[PDB]
RNA sequence: GUGAAGCGGGGCGAAAGCCCCGUGGAGGCCCGAAGGGGUUCUGAUGUGCAAAUCGUUCCCAUGACCUGGGGCUAGGGGCAAA
RNA sequence: UAGUAGCAGCGAAGAGGGGUGAGAAGCCCCUCCGCCGGAAAGGACCAGGGUUUCCUGGCAACUUCAAUAGGCCAGGAGUUAGCCGGUCCUAAGGCGGGGCCUAAUAGGCACCCGCCGAAAGGGAAACGGGUUAAUAUUCCCGUGCCGCGGGGGUAGGUUCUGCGGCAACGCAGGCCCCGUCCCCGACGCCUCGGGAUAGGGCGGGCGGGACUGCCGUCCCGCUUAACCGUCGAAGGCCGGGGAGUGCCGUAAUGGCGAGAACCGGCCGAAGGCGGGAAUAGCCGGGGGUUUCCCCGGUCCGCCCGACUCCUGGGGCCCGUGAAAAGGGGACGGGGAACGAGCCCCCGCGCCCGUACCGAGAACCGACGCAGGUGCUCCUGGGUGAGAAGCCCAAGGCGGCUCGGGUGACCCCGGGCCAGGGAACUCGGCAAAUUGGCCCCGUAACUUCGGGAGAAGGGGUGCCUGCGGUCUUGGGGUAUACCCCCGGGACCGCAGGUCGCAGUGGCAAGGGGGACCUGACUGUUUAACAAAAACAUAGGUCCCCGCGAGCCCGUAAGGGUGUGUACGGGGGC
RNA sequence: CUUAAGGUAGCCAAAUGCCUUGCCGGGUAAGUUCCGGCGUGCAUGAAUGGAUCAACGAGGUCCCCACUGUCCCGGCCCGGGGCCCGGCGAACCCACCUCCAGGUGCACAGUCCUGGGACCCCCGACGGGGCGAGAAGUCCCUAUGGAGCUUCACAGCAGCCUGUCGUUGCGGGUCCGCUUACCCGCCGCAAGGCGGGGACAGCGGCAGGCGGGCUGUUCGGCUGGGGCGGCACA
């Protein structure tokens, strides 16, 4: 654990406790965003910072939700529609 | 180290329980003949191999 | 011919090093790569962005197409295009060869 | 000891094997593509040639081909005899007309792409023999063989040509290059070593060495191997 | 640098750690096995005739 | 600290263009701490602080850079900008 | 030899008084004096060490001197975890079984199967206060979190489907099993705009402290964790709109019928604020007893602001900057009649590490060794370009473990030296000169980039006023401009004046001409050689079309090769 | 003509020129170095790289300005050693231990000869002597001593090339064909399938060639030291 905080992957946090004291709290980064399978973009609704896994997130009511973007479903659906 | 593997440590347990010099009743049992222990050692100067 | 600099252009970041003759052929090839170039897609005349040797990105349609190394289209590639992209001359030839 | 360079690097030492784990995959036809693909990518892969493209089939199988020259993100290409000879597109080397310039080219069929796979390169089909199922073709090198004609191609050239015509300005360049590439480097001249590790190894007036004949040994065969001969004159014997 | 120096280097380093079998301070880590007497590499106890 | 490509303005001018000022922030760029290295005094030491050190003066210091942990290559063999 | 050398050199050091004791320069207490303060020195901590830690006692030995001291000796004691690490995952790689090879093995490994491989990568969940002689995210108090499981309520369901919004998307969004797909995990370097926090400062207030010759100034406290909620800058997106006499911009690049301006909305950081929480802690004033109780304050208004944290823009690459566990979502298939991601409530969380040093005395170097490892990670104020030096805090040290006297020579390390100025010497070796910043100015030559800080000339302190360019808040009709008030940065002008000297210490280039030589940066004989040697970019030749060429292996087989002539190998 | 050609462009008393401080200029009062020219160049020269200095240099060198304790030529001062006292307390070295002169001697005597001196003890200093101490001389030679390296040494072994024997079978007239052996690649867990080559190749034995890639060795003697020479080696 210190040269587990001497490596830059967990932030450095300097803190005054209510005791007087300034401290470091290691605290973790945030986990990358969901993005969408075409463009790589962040998906709306779901680029929320969340700080560790397990945590359910919640996709936006559409078909294929927090998967592709609402401007590939929407192109997605007209091709099929023709085809 | 700090953080240490149980069976070293155990090794390290047993060299500190044998480092000590014979007990001074064993030295008047003897008459003086044993007075000094192969075990003993010091930390600056024996190292262990542990 | 240059923003401060009368011959050695872009080779201006190597200074003196290197011989005169080397940072030439440097320029010689930068000029185009970091000029300006048509997209073979859109037509627009922009500066398109090269992503690693042999792979061009249009920042205004985003045409991302394999081309040379330090040019977007070299002289052999040229006349051995996709022919999805040579959409406006085979509409000019038609109306030529129509009215 | 007294075993030279190039002994050593038969051994496989770390410092002279191939980092391919940088790298995505191989980049080889799959044995049984069909039909109609989608370009999806075009990478940069470390230590290639050439930039690559991700390629994947109606049926979902993906597979990376060099890109060609003017291939594009979302281009749909055709794999097979049925597909047309246009750029991008996997034909079996029977069915491509003579004269085309093709690339990625296999030997037989099956064994993934061997020929002109470079950034820049492509081979000529010269001519067709199919009643015993070759296709002449024209390599980079101008050596003309033949091919499986039931063996696939790429039509058009490998993109990302002219990237040896500008110069490596600096050693630093080429040793960035290098930690991509399997290459030792950089490299020590025989002639600046010490006679115990070298042929050319010693003298006051140190000298390179005369050609050895081809059946020299292993630690002898270096220099000029079995040449037929040097110089300008050689070249001109060439022509 | 090769003698003083370089002796302080070997201060937080291994090559060996006690062997299971043996007891000894002879067990190759990197190598997996013991230099003494072959454990985790021979079932049988090395142990060499030139060797008094 | 310097100030590449690129980008503004002004001046001269017939055209091309040339000049000045700014903006910009490139480079195995420069000065120089840390860090790395090891040139001089042929300084001190030379039964040493030390079986290779110390002072001083120096070289590099965004990179073919310095450094931790893990890993691979073993003796006629390895590894070597030699 | 000899009671001799050494116990100096590496930029700290002691003194007075008292106590203890047989005995005190040296142990303990106070006072004075000094050293470090981006650290041979303060804070943290890995490996390594392994009890050196703490308490009591002691001085035969041990400590370059002494000793009542001690990392020494004797006796006793001390390391507490669901949330801190290991444990889990895979990396480069490794091992075992099978198989193939082998006279044979404990020898080899391309193949199949499995596993191992990180206390700096990935990765579930804990913070604050108090307590001990010695442990402290582990004990205690308070306030929480994670995983797994259960009970109740609720939404919802019970052939069949959740509701709203044009949309971006919003909202408790039923239950169980299985499959597939996608995404997160998951990533370089350079540069520049924006937002915060840690920290620092200024003015006022309240309390307390310092000093006495004069003044009345100076210093300290005024704090707020995790967790819950809410808000959300940039960026992206949705709807309206429908623009070329253009119109909208940036630190910079710029943007638009391939849809601009403008209007409305959606998603959306660090962090702010409330709750936690003043009941804690701190400061001050009292009373107890053995650490407990009471009382008062814990404030107002501004400024700077990171190397810490967040965000976005731009650029570079013959260089493209891991993987897997795990997690989230969606899309499907099957099943039951019940039943949740919401609220209340219950249960469980094994195993190992945890003391201390972490180095000019706890590691390695035979040592209590000026080396090496680790300055690995962190650091307040003044001056200053500065994380430079110098001085001083917080905090520590006087233990780089001899003391005193004398003031010959000589040695080591420093200072100054009239006149001359390289006459010294192999040689200007050593020393000296120069030195920061601003202005003016700058040659031959040149690969046109450079040469260049070329060279050379001038200025520089303090004080008294007057201005300017911005910045940050508040108040004025008042989002820019303008006026008023408070704070911050930088620049200029006029005048007065002192010194031998104003970059006054500290810090801090001597310069120019020419030849030989290697183009350059780079590398090298660890311990007598740093170079003109090696490398290098560039040039050129050779072997090679891949079942190749070259190389390794007894063999099975292997490297180049996840490669393919713009390529691999081999010379010069 | 000689072992082919017969030193071109250039460059030079060169980090390459012996003679040689070459000759003529520059710079100094005085220049064996340096710079600029000259060149039948002992013995310069083209990727064995020639010419060539912009930029760069802890490279090697010469000149000029500035500067100075480098020097003329030495002086005074400061801190620590030093010296004296208290405390701790080694090592090197050591047959014994040695005043001076001139001799003699294994030819460079503390010890022998003939002289000359010296009252003895103690302190500080130095480095002339003790052929001072350190280290079984690395120089040189000898040894029927090594190691490593070289090749046109004496031998040998791999490796490669080549023939042959076997693998090698089936049809037709040494030739053609075939595939099932065998080989190469793809798919498959395996079974086996597909394509190519094909009695070749590959592999084993035997034989020849190339073979300092690797292994072992030999590289004599006499000698006014060794070496070259000579053969005084029969
Ligand atoms: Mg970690
Ligand atoms: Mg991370
Ligand atoms: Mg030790
Ligand atoms: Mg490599
Ligand atoms: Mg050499
Ligand atoms: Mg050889
Ligand atoms: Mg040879
Ligand atoms: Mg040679
Ligand atoms: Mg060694
Ligand atoms: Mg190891
Ligand atoms: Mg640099
Ligand atoms: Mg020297
Ligand atoms: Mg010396
Ligand atoms: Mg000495
Ligand atoms: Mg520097
Ligand atoms: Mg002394
Ligand atoms: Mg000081
Ligand atoms: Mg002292
Ligand atoms: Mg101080
Ligand atoms: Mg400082
Ligand atoms: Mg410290
Ligand atoms: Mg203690
Ligand atoms: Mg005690
Ligand atoms: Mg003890
Ligand atoms: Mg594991
Ligand atoms: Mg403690
Ligand atoms: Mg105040
Ligand atoms: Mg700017
Ligand atoms: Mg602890
Ligand atoms: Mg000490
Ligand atoms: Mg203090
Ligand atoms: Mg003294
Ligand atoms: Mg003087
Ligand atoms: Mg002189
Ligand atoms: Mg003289
Ligand atoms: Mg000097
Ligand atoms: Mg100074
Ligand atoms: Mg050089
Ligand atoms: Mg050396
Ligand atoms: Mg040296
Ligand atoms: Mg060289
Ligand atoms: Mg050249
Ligand atoms: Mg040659
Ligand atoms: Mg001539
Ligand atoms: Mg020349
Ligand atoms: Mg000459
Ligand atoms: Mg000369
Ligand atoms: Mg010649
Ligand atoms: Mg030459
Ligand atoms: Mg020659
Ligand atoms: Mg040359
Ligand atoms: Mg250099
Ligand atoms: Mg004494
Ligand atoms: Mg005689
Ligand atoms: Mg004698
Ligand atoms: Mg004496
Ligand atoms: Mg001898
Ligand atoms: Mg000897
Ligand atoms: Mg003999
Ligand atoms: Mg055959
Ligand atoms: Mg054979
Ligand atoms: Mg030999
Ligand atoms: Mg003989
Ligand atoms: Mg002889
Ligand atoms: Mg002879
Ligand atoms: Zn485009
Ligand atoms: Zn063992």
């Amino acid at each position: 654990p210190r040269p587990a905080y001497r490596s830059r992957s967990l932030r450095r946090v300097k803190v005054k406790t209510p005791g007087g004291r300034t401290v470091v709290h290691y605290e973790k980064r945030a986990k990358g965003v969901p993005k969408c399978a075409v463009t790589g973009q962040p998906l709306g609704g779901m680029n929320s910072k969340v700080y560790r896994f397990g945590i359910s997130t919640r996709a936006p009511s559409r078909p294929y939700g927090g998967v592709v973007s609402h401007k590939v479903l929407a192109r997605a659906i007209r091709y099929a529609v023709r085809r | 180290a700090r953080n240490k593997p149980l069976g070293k440590k155990l090794r390290l347990a047993a060299a500190l329980n044998s480092n000590r010099n014979p007990p001074l009743w064993v030295i008047a049992k003897t008459k003086r003949r044993v007075t000094r222990s192969p075990a003993r050692r010091h930390w600056r100067r024996q190292k262990l191999k542990a | 011919p240059f923003s401060h600099t009368k011959i050695v252009g872009p080779a201006g970041r190597y200074g003196a090093r290197y011989g005169m003759g080397i940072r030439r052929k440097v320029t010689t090839i930068e000029v185009k790569q970091r000029g300006k170039h048509r997209c073979p897609s859109c037509r627009s005349l922009v500066r398109l962005e090269r992503l690693a040797f042999g792979i061009w990105h249009c920042p205004k349609c985003g045409h991302t197409f394999a081309g040379g190394a330090y040019v977007p289209q070299t002289i052999l590639g040229k006349t051995i295009a996709p022919e999805e992209l040579k959409g406006v001359e085979a509409e000019k030839a038609k109306w030529k060869e129509a009215a | 000891g007294k075993r030279i360079l190039v002994q050593r690097r038969g051994r496989g030492g770390s410092q002279f094997r191939s980092p391919s784990w940088k790298r995505d995959g191989p980049v080889r036809y799959p044995p049984n593509i069909s039909g109609r693909g989608i370009v999806v990518e075009i990478l940069h892969e470390p230590g290639l040639n050439a930039p690559v493209a991700k390629i994947r089939m109606e049926n979902g199988v993906e597979f990376f081909n060099y890109a060609a020259e003017g291939l594009y993100v979302g281009q749909v290409i055709q794999v097979g005899p049925d597909a047309p000879p246009a750029v991008g597109n996997v034909l079996p080397l029977g069915k491509i007309p003579e004269g085309t310039m093709v690339f990625n080219v296999e030997k037989r069929f099956g064994d993934g792409g061997k020929f002109a796979r470079s950034g820049g390169t492509y081979a000529l089909v010269i001519g067709q023999r199919p009643e015993e199922n070759k296709t002449i073709v024209r390599l980079p090198s101008g050596r003309v063989i033949e091919v499986d004609a039931r063996g696939r191609a790429t039509i058009g050239i490998v993109a990302g040509g002219g990237r040896v015509e500008k110069p490596f300005v600096k050693a630093g360049k080429k040793y960035h290059r290098a930690r991509a590439k399997s290459w030792k480097y950089p490299t020590v001249r025989g002639k600046a070593m010490s006679p115990y590790a070298h042929p050319h190894g010693g003298g006051s007036h140190q000298k390179g060495g005369t050609p050895v004949p081809k059946t020299a040994p292993p630690g002898q065969k270096v220099g000029f191997i079995g040449s037929r001969c040097t110089g300008r004159g050689c070249v001109r014997a060439r022509a | 640098m090769k003698g003083t120096p370089s002796m302080g280097k070997h201060n937080k380093g291994k090559t060996h750690i006690r062997c299971p079998r043996c007891g000894r301070h002879s067990y190759n880590v990197t190598k997996k096995y013991c230099a003494s007497c072959g454990w985790g590499r021979s079932k049988r106890w090395r142990r060499y005739n030139w060797a008094k």
